[PDB]
């Protein structure tokens, strides 16, 4: 299926205490594969998945290198903004960016895109035609204007469908057995007692790989996806994930609704009930 | 902006006295994104606690998640505690290995 | 591979 590269900054400053904090998080798919954290006596980029071992020292120069010049042209961005939304050097701050290409399975590409966010809020963003900017207030727009002068989108651009695109393929080549790899889900039902005659089922869903999945509870051949409760699908530690959707149900009647479980590693889904 | 975190607290595998497994403290939806989260066994805390997986989501909200190796036995307890500036005390979260 | 920079705001 599809894939995606994607760095995720973050940049906040902490007046009183020194320097800003500065992290980029690299990740292929939705495994954190490299890493940059300034919080370090000697802050290097780290690998984070065992196939960038694959890569030779001048990978790490390179990006340590490139991390220690983002920490700076952050750290000025965030006096920048100071001034262009008039606040006081009092604060802490932060900024982040999500930066990205995502490749069909045919390796070509499907989409790029760069967008940035002050203090939680949009700031400015890649159009998709990775030509031109949308700013989200009159602060934005200053950039906007200063990144149009200096050619930035073409710059970015180039990086997108380029390189972006080129080092997934490669890192996609290099982690195949990890990256390309599906684990099919285990599941189970757990059944918990509540006041008024009603039970809590809960469908789980375990070990599996890639992330996207699908849980559903079924009453009468339909989707009960309303009065459903859930949590987001979230990583379980050894890079695999986890998921868990529940409904409330009368007491006497659990063996009426279904839980099924949709995923690339079910040919057929799953199918439970407590 | 600013925005609670939800916090979860979960294992690899089901529990199993004994086995070997891996206790998770993912913490989401949070604004700033200075945070604290210690993971504590029987109160006291966890030493190594690995710290991975952070991002945010598209309203730029922070997750990562906190781990540790650890094999459960029946009288241990496990939670997660965060200090984060949307509360105005620490917020401690029990592992509910019967969830 | 990330950006090669990121131009200030
Ligand atoms: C994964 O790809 C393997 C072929 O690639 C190896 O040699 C080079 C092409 C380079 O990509 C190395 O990193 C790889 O180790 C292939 O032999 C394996 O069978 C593949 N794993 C599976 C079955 O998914
Ligand atoms: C910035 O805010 C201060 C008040 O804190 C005010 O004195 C000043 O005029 C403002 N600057 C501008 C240009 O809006």
């Amino acid at each position: 299926g599809p894939h995606s590269l994607r760095y995720f900054v973050t940049a906040v400053s902490r007046p009183g205490l020194g320097e800003p904090r500065f992290i980029s998080v690299g990740y292929v798919d939705n495994t954190e594969f490299v890493r940059f954290d300034s919080d370090a006596e000697n802050p290097r980029y780290e690998p984070r998945a065992r196939w960038m071992e694959q890569e030779g020292p001048e990978y790490w120069e390179r990006e340590t290198q490139k991390a220690k010049g983002n920490e700076q042209s952050f750290r000025v961005d965030l006096r920048t903004l100071l001034g262009y939304y008039n606040q006081s050097k009092g604060g802490s701050h932060t900024i982040q960016v999500i930066s990205g290409c995502e490749v069909g399975s045919d390796g070509r590409l499907l989409r790029g895109y760069q967008q940035y966010a002050y203090d939680g809020c949009d700031y400015i963003a890649l159009n998709e035609d990775l030509k031109t900017w949308t700013a989200a207030d009159m602060a934005a727009l200053i950039t906007k204007h200063k990144w149009e002068q200096a050619g930035e989108a073409e710059r970015l651009r180039a990086y997108l469908e380029g390189t972006c695109v080129e080092w997934l393929r490669r890192y996609l080549k290099n982690g195949n057995a990890t990256l390309l790899r599906t684990d099919s889900p285990k599941a189970h039902v757990t059944h918990h007692s509540r006041p008024e005659d009603k039970v809590t089922l809960r469908c789980w869903a375990l070990g599996f790989y890639p992330a996207d999945i699908t849980l559903t509870w079924q009453l009468n051949g339909e989707e009960l996806i309303q009065d459903m409760e859930l949590v987001e699908t979230r990583p379980a530690g050894d890079g695999t994930f986890q998921k868990w959707a529940s409904v409330v149900v009368p007491l006497g009647k659990e063996q009426y609704y279904t839980c099924h479980v949709y995923h690339q590693g079910l040919p057929e889904p799953l199918t439970l009930r407590w | 902006i600013q925005k609670t975190p939800q916090i979860q607290v979960y294992s690899r595998h089901p529990p199993e006295n004994g086995k070997p497994n891996i206790l998770n403290c993912y913490v989401t939806q949070f604004h700033p994104p200075h945070i604290e989260i210690q993971m504590l066994k029987n109160g006291k805390k966890i030493p190594k606690v690995e710290m991975s997986d952070m991002s945010f989501s598209k309203d730029w909200s922070f997750y990562i998640l906190a781990h540790t190796e650890f094999t459960p036995t029946e009288t241990d307890t496990y939670a997660c505690r965060v200090k984060h500036d949307s509360m105005a005390e620490p917020k401690t979260v029990y592992w509910d290995r019967d969830m | 591979f990330a950006p090669g920079n990121y131009p200030a705001l």
